[PDB]
């Protein structure tokens, strides 16, 4: 309805024009707009929804992690009292990140995630169900940080099994997957020796086949691959 | 490092 | 109203935290609210002020000529008709910039310019008029074009006359000042040899009172009269 | 380059 007066066409015409000008809370719009025309989206279209709203919650993230520094250098020794200002101030970003983080799953869940039938959209949306939860689990600190922990849990290995039942273990999809799973476990879960077997199977079973690819799929998998690797670096 | 952008 | 019910030194305290945070449209949004309590607004203030609404309008800037690229490239010859889309999200952006631009032009009007008695705050506000009335005219078309310019030149003349006569050569807000009334001379008003000439005197002029200054403030200075000669590089 | 920062 905010956008349900524009064509699907039109709003990832304009979503693509959003990118190219850096506008990205107006990118995840649109295709929050695109998503809820009901039709389900394509490989480049998947892309345009995921890129979107990275942008917009990284800034969001990034936001909330300054804040919270703040927050928590003014509850230490000697810190002198600055009223409720900080905590206000985080508590509202946070709710604003809490709620992009809500929308992105509704349009999962309502009904991006129940008509994806093949591996690659199913895989691609359960990973985004995964990375959507771990930014609510970052944030996260009552009653319920468990269940969303376990929310995120839950969407990652669903897609880690059909990816290893469906995908070859260079596809970037499979291979972004298991990197943020990984970083799940590392930086969500206490599970840092998971975290770092996850990310080294997950390397040595790409190399090996890496054989079988084209220049072009082999620039797009080694580059996932080294993320893994700086993982990897940071993390031992 | 995670990575949330394909080509 | 939307911050009329939060304290004042709340806002201000709320903004210096949204800069920290590069939340810049939260870091306006406060600052509007401070300016509407009515008080006059301290040095530091006016800073925040600007910062918040220069980052607003300058994400919107450059979006704005990201798209108005797309478009003309999209009115050449050869180029394939893409139908209403990029004229229509440029004209969004563009509607989103001047009501920025409409904003901080109602703050000075209503009503920092009439209470802004001291040559510092008053020379301030009548800069920011102008600078807000370029970014109107950046992007205006129409019938109100010559106007629009008009009013920019306007604020700024009425400015350098109050700094020439009542602030040092070195005085950084004379400076910025300078450097961006020979920026409209020269992007706005057709104008490049009075850019030209307003910058090389506004240097000279500076360069002749280095001498009074203190280390701090000398830093302050000459980082502003590199910009006057990186233009002069430029343009010349 | 304009200057819209002080210090
Ligand atoms: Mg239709
Ligand atoms: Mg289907
Ligand atoms: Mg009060
Ligand atoms: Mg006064």
């Amino acid at each position: 309805g905010a956008m349900g007066s524009m064509e699907r066409a039109s709003l990832i015409q304009k979503a693509k024009l959003a990118e190219q000008a850096e506008r990205y809370e107006d990118m995840a719009a649109f295709m929050k707009g695109a998503v809820e025309k009901g039709e389900e989206l394509s490989c480049e279209e998947r892309n345009l929804l995921s890129v979107a709203y990275k942008n917009v919650v990284g800034g969001q993230r990034a936001a909330w992690r300054v804040l919270s520094s703040i927050e928590q250098k003014s509850n230490e020794e000697g810190s002198e009292e600055k009223g409720p200002e900080v905590r206000e101030y985080r508590e509202k970003v946070e709710t604003e990140l809490q709620g992009v983080c809500d929308t992105v799953l509704g349009l999962l869940d309502s009904h991006l995630i129940k008509e994806a039938g093949d591996a690659e959209s199913r895989v691609f949306y359960l990973k985004m169900k995964g990375d959507y939860y771990r930014y609510l689990a970052e944030v996260a600190t009552g009653d319920d940080k468990k269940r969303i922990i376990d929310s995120a849990r839950s969407a990652y290995q669903e897609a880690m099994d059909i990816s290893k039942k469906e995908m070859p273990p260079t596809n970037p999809i499979r291979l972004g997957l298991a990197l943020n799973f990984s970083v799940f476990h590392y930086e969500i879960a206490n599970s840092p020796e998971e975290a770092i077997s996850l990310a080294k199977t997950t390397f040595d079973e790409a190399m090996a086949d890496l054989h079988t690819l084209s220049e072009d799929s082999y620039k797009d998998s080694t580059l996932i691959m080294q993320l893994l690797r700086d993982n990897l670096t940071l993390w031992t | 490092x995670s990575f949330x952008x394909f080509k």
